[PDB]
């Protein structure tokens, strides 16, 4: 009447579930740092429906997209004709993309520096998230194993 | 290393309100991106569309179609090749003619 059945197949659904509350938590942590920095970054100046037209997606790798699109939106707000931001505005952005470089002179083209720093962003996400995808997998799994094979050990006993 | 960029204005650096004007930056072959500064640290353009003007030297050019009153005074230039910038350019004076 052996409960090796019944433990393997109860460490076995610990397994996947604990694999997949801690792939949600996990790649819904990474965008929270995602939308935490796009803010940070000054980029919800430059596009106004950012924060939603990325979170909307779900997979915060596809930030990436949005590259272009900055790039257009910084030339058209900052750019030599004079600009819609404030000056100040528009020293901060260029420093945060890297693009100007804080004591003044010249970071990067622009073409090089808007998808540099968001292949960034997404590289410090996939470690935060792959950090809260293995602890909340983990905490998970012994949780869910510990309670089944105390349930499994009550019901040997009647 | 690079050559220093220059920095010229066409039709000319004197512009009546509301017309129009292109600025031109020059530098040598095998430039990547051309960048037009209009104080430098906040306000700039810049352009990958960098055509060949002799066998030595490549030049970019960028446009205002209304100039207004603050469109007038300092720009220059600067270009980026790979993996340095150059050095800024001499200035430009835009002055804007009420007429």
């Amino acid at each position: 009447v052996w409960k090796a059945a019944a433990i393997k197949a109860a460490t076995e659904y610990a397994l996947t579930e604990g694999a997949a509350k801690g792939l949600a938590a996990g790649n819904a942590h990474g965008m929270n740092i995602v939308i935490y920095h796009l803010k940070e970054l000054l980029i919800d100046k430059l596009v106004p429906n950012i924060c939603k037209t990325v979170s909307s997606t779900g997979d915060y790798t596809r930030v990436i997209n949005f590259s272009k699109l900055i790039i257009q939106k910084r030339g058209a707000m900052c750019g030599a004709d004079g600009g819609t931001l404030s000056k100040d505005m528009c020293t901060q952005i260029n420093i945060n993309l890297g693009t100007v470089l804080r004591n003044g002179k010249a970071n990067l083209p622009d073409k090089e520096a808007v998808p540099k720093v968001l292949n960034r962003l997404v590289s410090q996400a996939d470690k935060a998230a792959n950090e809260v995808a293995k602890d909340t997998s983990q905490s998970v799994a012994v949780k869910i194993t510990e309670q089944q094979t105390a349930a499994i050990n009550a019901t040997y006993t009647s | 290393d690079l050559p220093r960029p220059s920095i010229s204005a066409e039709p000319g650096t004197v512009i009546p309100l509301g017309s129009h004007v292109t600025f031109v930056c020059r530098g040598p072959v095998g430039v990547q991106t051309f960048r037009l500064e209009r104080e430098s640290r906040s306000l700039y353009s810049d352009t990958e569309d960098v055509s060949q003007t002799s066998p030595s030297e490549s030049e970019a050019r960028f446009r205002i179609d209304s100039v207004s009153e603050g469109n007038a005074g300092p720009y220059r230039c600067i270009y980026y090749k790979p993996p340095k910038w150059s050095e800024q350019s001499d200035y430009l004076e835009l002055l804007v003619k009420e007429a």
